């Protein structure tokens, strides 16, 4: 099985502009086999180049499709507001695989999060469990590092976070962790804190609080 | 027209089976590679499997988490694709398309003359979804994620344990959409979905607009309103 990866992992530009994805195969691949698929969230994969080089039919111009046997290059010549999706190169020569995939995403100016921090309420104390929610609203670009701490202790398994795809109108992402306790662990402690690490922000920022 | 129906998808045990069913229409579906390729939630696409056609031999080929678990069949008298599902896992939860690939160059001779000379292109199906899991429906737990006393204010819903997919979330009947985020749900360990949909608003409006979360579960048939005030 031949292994394709995809450069760069994400993408950030603005409409107008012109987007250049590699796709690089771990051995030679006849141009024949190649090819370049998009996907949209909810919705199925739609093939936009086949054979490497050859457009398939109802595509715009737009996208072009180059490159050799190791290397690979799938080109947008100007952007569109719906060109911002999912790109795979998928090889059919060896076997069938597909590559890691390329995220374009719009670009915007660095915007630090905002974060507030939500303790767990009673109705679900009194069920048992205890979930405490970090919110990271408004921030740009994607990338942001969440941290959990109870008394100092850095906490390590036990939270979850989900990211928002990017906003239509501020182009920004929010994120939402959740760290989950028993009733008798949250009971233990008392100060629980958030602490965000992101690029707009000159030190990690940490939101704090106190059971009452 | 052309096109790919899957059916078959549902809800298996960890340690069940499952056959899932492509029907075909529009095109020469017994010269065309067929694929079976997945996509759990969140994450990329994964090639599940291929057969040929009878004229190239009919052989099959498979994945490394899928060999010797899953088996591809298909039956040209009904133009129709089979993707048996064996000792399936928590792993195999995502959504199936079935696809036709890439296929020779000229596979689409005399597709649509009114229109086109050349003609290329592939199928692909909506997709079937396949839960697999040990959890059974259960109502969701809507918490109120309260604004903070100390103090623009963000409050929200905290929409946990519940199963399976999916939930709708709206404030106000709909009423307030502005600076509303509802997150992706999150699986948890003990087989149970959890979101949480959270709304910014001005702080002085916290004195002077009343604020309710609506959550829908289909099925279990539950609808819970419920207000986000301050503790």
């Amino acid at each position: 099985e031949i292994v394709l990866t995809q450069s760069p992992g994400t993408l950030s530009l603005s409409p107008g502009e012109r987007a250049t994805l590699s796709c690089r195969a771990s051995q030679s691949v006849s141009s024949s086999y190649l090819a370049w698929y998009q996907q949209k969230p909810g919705q199925a994969p739609r093939l936009l180049i086949y054979g490497a080089s050859s457009r398939a039919t109802g595509i715009p111009d737009r996208f072009s499709g180059s490159g050799s046997g190791t290397d690979f290059t799938l080109t947008i010549s100007r952007l569109e507001p719906e060109d911002f999706a999912v790109y795979y190169c998928q090889q059919s020569a060896r076997s069938f695989t597909f590559g890691p995939g390329t995220k374009v995403d719009i670009k915007r100016t660095v915007a630090a999060p905002s974060v507030f921090i939500f303790p767990p309420s009673d109705e679900q104390l009194k069920s048992g469990t205890a979930s405490v929610v970090c919110l990271l609203n408004n921030f740009y670009p994607r990338e942001a590092k969440v941290q959990w701490k109870v008394d100092n202790a850095l906490q390590s398994g036990n939270s979850q976070e989900s990211v928002t795809e990017q906003d239509s109108k501020d182009s920004t992402y929010s994120l939402s962790s959740t760290l989950t306790l028993s009733k008798a662990d949250y009971e233990k402690h008392k100060v629980y804190a958030c602490e965000v690490t992101h690029q707009g922000l000159s030190s990690p920022v940490t939101k704090s609080f106190n059971r009452g | 027209e052309v096109q790919l129906v899957e059916s078959g998808g549902g809800l298996v045990k960890p340690g069940g089976s499952l056959r899932l069913s492509c029907a075909a229409s529009g095109f020469t579906f017994s010269n065309a590679w067929m694929s079976w390729v997945r996509q759990a939630p969140g994450k990329g696409l994964e090639w599940v499997g291929r057969i040929k056609s009878k004229t190239d031999g009919g052989t099959t080929d498979y994945a490394a988490p899928v060999k010797g678990r899953f088996t591809i069949s298909r039956d040209d008298s009904k133009n129709t694709l089979y993707l048996q599902m064996n000792s399936l896992k928590t792993e195999d939860t995502a959504v199936y398309y079935c696809t036709t690939g890439v296929e020779t160059y000229d596979f689409w001779s005399g597709y649509d003359d009114h229109y086109y000379d050349y003609y290329f292109r592939d199928v692909w199906g909506k997709g079937t979804t396949v839960t697999v899991s040990s959890a059974s429906t259960k109502g969701p737990s809507v918490f109120p994620l309260a604004p903070s006393s100390k103090s623009t204010a963000a409050l929200g819903c905290l929409v946990k344990d519940y199963f399976p997919e999916p939930v709708t979330v709206s404030w106000n009947s709909g009423a307030l959409t502005s600076g509303v985020h509802t997150f992706p749900a999150v699986l948890q360990s003990s087989g149970l979905y959890s979101l949480s949909s959270v709304v910014t608003v001005p702080s002085s409006s916290l004195g002077t607009q009343t604020y309710i979360c609506n959550v829908n579960h289909k099925p279990s048939n539950t609808k819970v309103d419920k207000k986000v005030e301050p503790k």
